[PDB]
RNA sequence: UCUGGUGACUAUAGCAAGGAGGUCACACCUGUUCCCAUGCCGAACACAGAAGUUAAGCUCCUUAGCGUCGAUGGUAGUCGAACUUACGUUCCGCUAGAGUAGAACGUUGCCAGGC
RNA sequence: CUGGGGCGGUCGCCUCCUAAAAGGUAACGGAGGCGCUCAAAGGUUCCCUCAGAAUGGUUGGAAAUCAUUCAUAGAGUGUAAA
RNA sequence: UAUUGGAGGUAGAGCACUGUUUGGACGAGGGGGGUUACCGAAUUCAGACAAACUCCGAAUGCCAAUUAAUUU
């Protein structure tokens, strides 16, 4: 098994299961996480809060809707009608 | 940097645990905190 | 209030006709003057800062704010945030009176062949000039001073370019 | 001004012998040698100057 | 040579920075104020529907007079308070624009406060 | 400078386009002032003759259906391998 | 003359070689060009051989443009070692060429001399080639 | 459509240029005694005022120089399938990026004074 | 553990690529970090806007500070990377 | 499966950032206080390269639906 040649890099960290966690159109309950991220790839919208780890979660019960903010930004909102 | 126990000056209880740098803060730090025994904010000291 | 009256009595009269202005507002009004000394070798010392305080504290009527070094310049010991440089701006009647005194005391100690100089310019209408603390403090003698420095002076005017600055220097200045 | 930090200035009367260019100012709060009114009642600290006597361009 | 600028744009920039938290609903409308060199306006705005519920100004004939422009702010506070009370709005949220919180704007808010507007 | 073309119809598949190109005819479109967008095909040899006749820039009379359009070649796609024109753009001036 | 060469990473995944040439498919500097009709790696040492062959056949005549550059480094494990224990050291530098890429351009010389020079260069090269002219029309 | 607030749209909204515009006041301006005011200016902030000016800001009209938008057609790629071991081929859907013609020097809700 | 063992290297956590546009995903694959720091570098309120470039200047190692116009954020964000 | 909405940056493209690059214009700094060749860059023109580049960006997979058809 080879010899004195060895590698200095076989390291990685544990992957964090980030990304979207709910879909447009589906009803969710309040407190449901909608999007895990680092920084703000997606901003909180209507009735959506932003956690200390930048997690986006629903504030009330209702349907989730991803929307544009302006030219190059996105947001997620929750709307009450059920 | 060392651990610190903050003891209520009035109640007497050791209510909070925090940290400090022993060179930047070479004294017994004091700050106002909520003593749950007396239901009020009292002075706590590093004791 | 000498050049204060002189503006509206001679400059707003003659410059308004030498260069045409449709309304009375393009009369190039001198706004303020900045008198930053510059940089002294004030890294092993911290007292020539107080001397540059006494100057510009005594000549002009305001103590100079000691602006700190923005970046950590190499070679010389410039720590980001290490104090080098003074600054005062005159705007009101103090500005007029300071200019009037300056044009009355520049030439005697300046020894300038022109009288002050011809042009040291940023190509846009302001001095950023150099001095050797000769013309300044006629009020207080040289016997009580410690160094030799010269301020970075400019002219903030409603004018546009150095061409107009030459026309406006006619107020007992020497272009 | 760059005020906030400021002592007492004054429009002093630099009434020198060379056209009395008392259109000047400074903190030279000395004794009023000539408490005149065409110029300020301040000290004529400017005593001798060539600013209006000998100009190497227009002498 | 520097440029003097109109102060309304810097005001409006701070105003957008302050409107990020400030928003008017119907139950709690937003009391905006616009301050100029001579006059000040103020409106009761519902942002949830983008409508103005009440309005007052120092230009207004029923309030225009010769005063020190702070007493006028006091009058506009009372007038906007009365209009809101007539329409049935008690609790509001005060939008200061970007004009600090002082002088005329402070007097305006205070005058609204003595006249019923709960904020 | 009197090139003629044939009106292409809708939905030409990949196979249709390559069978068209394997002959001596190329797809092209015409657009511009005085007309609407029309997709046509022109024989490659005749196009080459017309271009060497009137040049790279030259008001070519293009026969589309029944009508002749005063048109110029705005752009064209070339295949450096097996040197051959693959598509042409014709813009109408009049 | 060249630039000071240094790469951000010295050990890179080997290039994709399937497909057609992305760009550089036309003669744009010179009058004649040598284009590839198959795909291989060109190893910064075939380029120098081909360039010497061409420029020496023209006797310092027209201009030569090398349209391909060896950006990609490749590694080779030392002799007589087992599999694994990391990645080998850099052996050399390659450019991947695909069918259609113009490899060399020449100008300031007759068509016959250019054709002969590009033939000679093509023989020093691990790819099938074709002589092309500045495309017009 | 007027002017000033305010707010809804991905700059089609912007930059730049040339030219008009004057108390509805929008700004400019006069000053610091008045709250305030600025490590460091009545600069700014704040205040008292309305005597000079459309000059500038702002509002309006033109322009595609700039930024922004942008098809159709074709191409690259590719889901599936049929061949095949070729740096492949064929058929059927989907269908870019770049570029081209072109669009575009804003639309719009509420409120107040104007008309 | 190991492209047989031994020798060499490695062993837990973080960031990236490999990773095939959800998530996940291996190799003794390719790169780096961590075992802290800060009583303000935390909370809140109110203000502020950057690097650089010349049109440049008493210094002028060039560029210290200072002056004016552009500066899409290229600066800074306690630290590795995203 | 059909229809609609959404998250995301792969193939491909592209050079707007990070960096590698080949020719050509243009003026200029140490330097043959300057010339002049150049040399290090300022600014442009045309061409290319990238797993740890992206102004862009599919096919498909993925999540879910007031919902339909067929199945189990």
């Amino acid at each position: 098994k080879k010899g004195v040649s060895s590698t200095k890099n076989g390291r990685d960290s544990e992957s964090k299961r980030l990304g979207a966690k709910r879909a447009d159109g589906q009803f969710v309950t309040g407190g449901s996480i909608l999007y895990r991220q680092r920084g703000t790839k997606i901003y909180p919208g209507e009735n959506v809060g932003r956690g200390g780890d930048d997690t986006l979660f629903a504030k009330i019960d209702g349907v989730v809707k991803f929307e544009r903010k302006g030219r190059d930004k996105k947001q997620v909102s929750v709307y009450a009608v059920a | 940097r060392v651990n610190v126990t903050l003891a209520c000056t009035e109640c007497g209880d050791r209510n909070y645990i925090t940290t400090k740098n022993k060179r930047n803060n070479p004294e017994r730090i004091e700050m106002k905190k909520y003593c749950p025994r007396l239901n009020k904010y009292t002075l706590h000291r590093e004791t | 209030n000498r050049l204060k009256e002189k503006f509206n009595t001679e400059v707003t009269e003659n410059l308004m006709k030498k260069f045409n202005y449709s309304s009375v507002m393009e009369v190039p009004k001198i706004d303020k003057i900045v008198v930053n000394m510059g940089v002294g070798d004030a890294v092993q010392n911290s007292k020539v800062l107080d001397n540059a305080v006494e100057e510009l504290e005594l000549i002009t009527g305001q103590k100079p704010l000691v602006t700190k070094a923005k970046k950590s310049i190499a070679t010389f010991r410039l720590r980001e945030g290490m104090p080098i440089g003074a600054k005062v701006t005159l705007r009101g009647e103090r500005m007029y009176e300071f200019l009037d005194k300056l044009i009355s005391v520049s030439l005697p100690r300046v020894r300038d062949f022109q009288g002050v100089s011809k042009k040291a310019f940023d190509g846009r209408g302001n001095y950023t000039l150099g001095v050797k603390e000769q013309l300044i403090f006629p009020e207080i003698d040289y016997d009580k001073v410690s160094k030799v420095r010269g301020m970075d002076i400019v002219i903030v005017t409603t004018a546009n370019t150095d061409e107009e600055a030459r026309e406006l220097l006619a107020n007992f200045g020497m272009p | 001004m760059k005020q906030g930090i400021h002592p007492e200035y004054h429009q002093v009367i630099f009434l020198d012998t060379t056209t009395n260019f008392k259109f000047l100012s400074g903190s030279t709060k000395t004794s009023s040698e000539m408490m005149e009114w065409e110029d300020g009642k301040e000290y004529p600290v400017i005593r001798l100057d060539i600013s209006s006597d000998s100009h190497p361009f227009y002498t | 040579m520097i440029s003097k600028i109109d102060k309304n744009k810097v005001r409006l920039k701070r105003h957008a920075r302050v409107r990020t938290n400030l928003s008017g609903t119907a139950e709690k409308p937003r009391l905006n104020v616009y301050r100029s060199n001579k006059h000040i306006y103020a409106q009761i705005i519902d942002d949830n529907k983008g409508v103005t519920l009440a309005q007052a100004s120092s230009k207004d004939s029923d309030i225009a007079t010769t005063a020190t422009k702070v007493e006028l702010a006091t009058k506009v506070g009372e007038a906007i308070a009365k209009k809101a009370a007539d329409k049935g709005i008690k609790e509001i949220v005060f939008d200061r624009g970007g004009y600090l919180y002082h002088g005329r704007v402070k007097a305006l808010a205070e005058a609204a406060r003595e006249s019923g507007l709960e904020f | 400078a009197s090139l003629k073309s044939i009106i292409r119809q809708g939905k030409q598949t990949r196979s249709d386009l390559k069978q068209l190109r394997k002959s001596g005819k190329v797809p092209a479109v015409v657009y511009g002032y005085g007309t609407k967008n029309v997709s046509v095909k022109v024989d490659e040899v005749e196009f080459i003759k017309v271009i060497r006749e009137v040049g790279r820039n030259g008001v070519i009379e293009l026969g589309v259906g029944s009508k002749t359009i005063k048109v110029m070649v705005a752009d064209y796609q070339f295949d450096p391998l097996k040197n051959q024109i693959t598509h042409i753009d014709f813009l109408a001036i009049n | 003359m060249l630039l000071p060469k240094r790469v951000k990473y010295r050990r890179q995944h080997r290039p994709k070689t399937t497909g057609r040439s992305k760009g550089g498919n036309y003669v744009t500097f010179g009058e004649f060009g040598l284009q590839a009709t198959t795909t291989s790696w060109i190893t910064s040492r075939q380029i120098e051989s081909a360039r010497i062959a061409m420029t020496r056949y023209m006797k310092r005549g027209g201009k030569v443009w090398i349209k391909i550059f060896p950006h990609t480094p490749y590694t080779k494990k030392p002799l007589e070692v087992r599999m694994g224990a990391g990645k080998g050291a850099v052996e050399g530098w390659i450019a991947v060429v695909k069918p259609g890429r113009i490899l060399f351009e020449v100008a300031g010389v007759s068509e016959e001399v250019a054709r002969e020079a590009l033939r000679l260069a093509s023989h020093k090269l691990p790819v099938k080639t074709k002589f092309v002219k500045r495309e017009e029309l």
